């Protein structure tokens, strides 16, 4: 609810020309979201990254972000790199 | 003290600020590591003066 | 350089007696000043070194119409403090006049210690505001010290007195003390009798013997405010180096206090910081905001946790500076001492420049303004009238403190760049 | 945001005392307020976090001329609830007037907690309707809260009183409370003394000590209604999301209660869901129909059973409803706690908007209408007459509650699209 919440205020409010895509704001909100979750702070929380793929020219009317390409990226260790394939985490992104 | 001191101070104040904003900007490009910029303006004083490009 | 503490007045002599006793047990010192057999600290600043390890602190004890000072002498620690330097009204004017006749012998006692030390960096006064004898004598001695040591700096552990408002002239005495304190004191650390009395009611049931128990509360703050100097560290290893951050403009030199475990009798750094910003841990009683905050922690603190703790505090925003400058919460860390209990393994204190303290100054100025119109207590005692026939130092004090009251609120405004 | 519970009145103070005690054992808490050593749940909303893990509930306890009130203070849990915020007739008017003189100090106690919390989302009142002191004081405090704190959402755990009909003015007091409740409550959860007394007679032989035993029944419902908030979940984590589905139109904000285990002291979901739709498990005493239904089940439920279960209750149609609102029953699931017993590990509760509760409102309106004509108990006590000489708030209340009685039956009709 929180990672989505901060972003939503900004996305709807303005900064619509990818001013919400400042790498700094993105990282700031992510760390803020992870810290404020309260489920916990763990070695597991590491490898969490906030990122983007397709670059928006500007956000549209209703600020839909109907396909906003904000990709959460998860690093994987060498042994489990074999267990978790890049295509596999490619699917995980879709539900997000 | 009212004028001559101020005249020396303003040029140094501008030069220090110029040497300070260029530094924080050239440190902001990099990607603990970012705890450097976050701590320097813990209040939000000079939160942003000139957005680069 | 070594620090010389000019503890004066019965109330001031009570908190210096205890502060030195607190550093007796905390440091490796016995009641006879002998190095303890059971015993890594920088004892050079606070304690003079005798050849037989007699750690006699450089305390200057001034007794005017002595009564409490007779009791300080009948103590097991009488030998511990032996620089052999103690020298023999409830009105500010009554105290100031008594000090003027004995000024040269009390001032030679200051000289002796200054000559004896390798060096002297600051004069720390256990001052009592509206302290009867303590105020007036303390203001006068405050004025002489700066002229003689223009390069040197003076701090004041002012126990600003708030007892819910006995002294009928208390506002007049306090009014005069601040005028001297605003122009003739490099730093001041403010404490409040009511604020501590409220904390005493909170942490304990003690109400009637408020002065005896609160002495311990003033002491814990006092020992703590110096622990970064008394124990070596990477940073804040000089008084002056520490003083600069806490006082950004000369006029606003009054500092608020707080202790994370008021009930000190594990905890992560993220926790001890948040607890402190809360107002129950504070010991002091239009938008308002801090000018710059600092904190020192002494216990089992993880080093990497502190830089994460600073980030968490920034997000919590429990307090926001919003000043004209880059003032930031400053994290500092120290070692808790061995020998004495390690309870509350992590335990902290904060010293901060806050515009709220202006309100406490205005309340005594309010009592005084009301009292001035009535002229109910002009004293008109011949000492009071003969010393002050014009009674215009009170008005000079009123404009100077009003300038201070004004300056503070100007600090709150967006333009302290312009004159305040 | 953290929830602040304004428990008020002797009856209301009794069910808040128990509700907090129920979450003491259920959560990892101790009578001192510190966490137990043996102790993954969200304690942030209901419990304030002290520095040394003293999780103190944010309870606001209001008392009036206290005598049996002191009994809460002489308890092992006196330390557990220490926000140190407790401040000192059987008529609704008598309670409302007493509240007005002390409104600012009780309101500052509300402020303190609001300032202390990171945030405040809602005010949950353990209200007693026709509660002597509890009603009147509770209506007045209900009116002040919305004006000051419009952003927050209020709930009322109203223990609507039905004892087979001692208070001779009981209908008059209740009549006035509802006009305020309808007007100044964002939500209300209704309970009935007779409905629970009938349950007590059913599950147990207890008849004469109905109030002491029924306290446990009200508690099990109260702890249960917030268990989704108290424990982590993928949905409805916020109080607001939960509230929206249960109340579809603002006027109809009264919620019926039920527990699948009338006696909780394996079972498939298809079974636990069916029990909520039997009237023996309901705890409340022209076509009639529910407006929307919701259920929360507890424990390691088998999930596949629910698809079968949800489609299963549908064929059973045990719950008959066709309101203006769509009204699909909503299925929620939560974790039974890891401290309390696993006997009857699966146990459910249901909260629903039902037009039958209109009948309970009309019965007190019937007693009042009969009583109003007789004017048998106008009190005419000078407090009652001087506070209300016109006696027209009772008539203002009568039209507002009649609008409510009318609105409900309009809900039953096919056209609530038109004004109700
Ligand atoms: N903090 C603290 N203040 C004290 C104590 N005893 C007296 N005072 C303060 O001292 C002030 C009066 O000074 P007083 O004792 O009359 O000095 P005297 O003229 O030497 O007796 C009052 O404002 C008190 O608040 C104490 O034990 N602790
Ligand atoms: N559920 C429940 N209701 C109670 C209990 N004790 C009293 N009541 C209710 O409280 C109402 C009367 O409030 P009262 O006790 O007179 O409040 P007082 O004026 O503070 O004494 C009645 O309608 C009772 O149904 C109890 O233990 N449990």
């Amino acid at each position: 609810q929180s990672l989505s919440d901060l972003l939503f205020e900004k996305l709807g409010a303005g900064q619509t020309p990818g001013e919400l895509l400042n790498p700094l704001v993105l990282n700031s909100v992510l760390s803020k979201a992870l810290q404020c979750s309260l489920h916990g702070d763990t070695p597991h929380a590491s490898n969490l990254s906030l990122a983007l793929k397709y670059l928006p020219e500007v956000f549209a009317p209703n600020a839909p972000d109907v396909l906003s390409c904000l990709e959460l990226r998860y690093k994987v260790d060498w042994p489990l790199n074999i267990v978790i394939t890049e295509g596999c985490v490619s699917k995980y992104s879709g539900v997000f | 003290l009212v004028s001559g001191f101020e005249a020396t101070i303003n040029k140094f104040d501008k030069n220090f600020s110029a040497h300070l904003l260029d530094l924080l900007a050239r440190l902001s490009i990099y990607s603990g590591m970012a705890s450097v910029i976050s701590r320097l303006d813990f209040n939000g004083f000079y939160t942003e003066r000139l957005e680069r490009l | 350089r070594e620090i010389i503490t000019l503890q004066l007045g019965q109330c001031g002599n009570q908190i210096g007696f205890e502060f030195w006793k607190q550093l007796c047990a905390e440091h490796g010192i016995s009641p006879e000043g002998i190095v303890e057999e059971f015993a890594t600290d920088r004892k050079d600043v606070f304690f003079y070194q005798a050849d037989d390890e007699h750690y006699i602190p450089r305390a200057v004890l001034l007794d005017l119409e002595p009564r409490v000072i007779h009791s300080i002498l009948n103590s097991p620690y009488a030998k511990l403090y032996n620089p052999e330097n103690i020298y023999l009204g409830n009105n500010w004017a009554s105290g100031f006049s008594q000090g003027e006749k004995i000024h040269e012998d009390i001032f030679d006692i200051i000289d002796r210690e200054a000559d004896g030390s390798d060096s002297l960096e600051g004069f720390v006064l256990c001052h009592s505001i509206a302290g009867g004898t303590g105020s007036g004598l303390g203001s006068y001695l405050l004025e002489r010290l700066n002229d003689r040591y223009p390069k040197k700096l003076v701090q004041t552990y002012s126990v600003f007195p708030n007892q819910d408002e006995d002294v009928v002239v208390q506002p007049y005495n306090s009014l005069l003390t601040l005028k001297r304190l605003t122009q003739n004191a490099d730093c001041v650390v403010v404490l409040d009798n009511t604020a501590l009395n409220r904390i005493a009611t909170d942490r304990l049931h003690i109400q009637n013997p408020s002065f005896s128990q609160i002495n311990q509360l003033v002491s814990t703050i006092m020992s703590a405010s110096t622990t970064t100097l008394r124990y070596p560290g990477y940073m804040n290893n000089d008084l002056i180096g520490l003083i600069a951050s806490l006082i950004p403009t000369p006029r606003l030199h009054f500092l608020m206090t707080g202790y994370t475990p008021l009930t000190t009798d594990k905890t992560t750094v993220l926790d001890v910081m948040r607890r402190l910003l809360q107002p129950k841990n504070v010991m002091v009683s239009t938008n308002h905001c801090y000018i710059a905050i600092l904190n020192i922690i002494q216990g089992e603190v993880d080093p990497t946790q502190v830089h994460k703790s600073l980030q968490r505090i920034r997000e919590r925003k429990l307090a926001n500076f919003i000043p004209w400058g880059p003032a930031s919460i400053q994290v500092a860390l120290s070692r808790k001492s061995p020998y004495l209990p390690s309870a509350h393994r992590v335990s902290g204190l904060m010293m901060a420049n806050h515009t709220s303290i202006s309100s406490l100054f205005e309340r005594t100025c309010r009592q005084y303004d009301k009292l001035r119109k009535r002229e109910a207590f002009l004293e008109q005692f011949r000492k009071e009238d003969m010393f002050k026939d014009n009674f215009d130092e009170m008005d000079t004090s009123r404009e100077i403190v009003q300038q201070l009251i004004d300056e503070y609120h100007a600090a709150t405004r967006p333009d302290y760049i312009s004159w305040g």
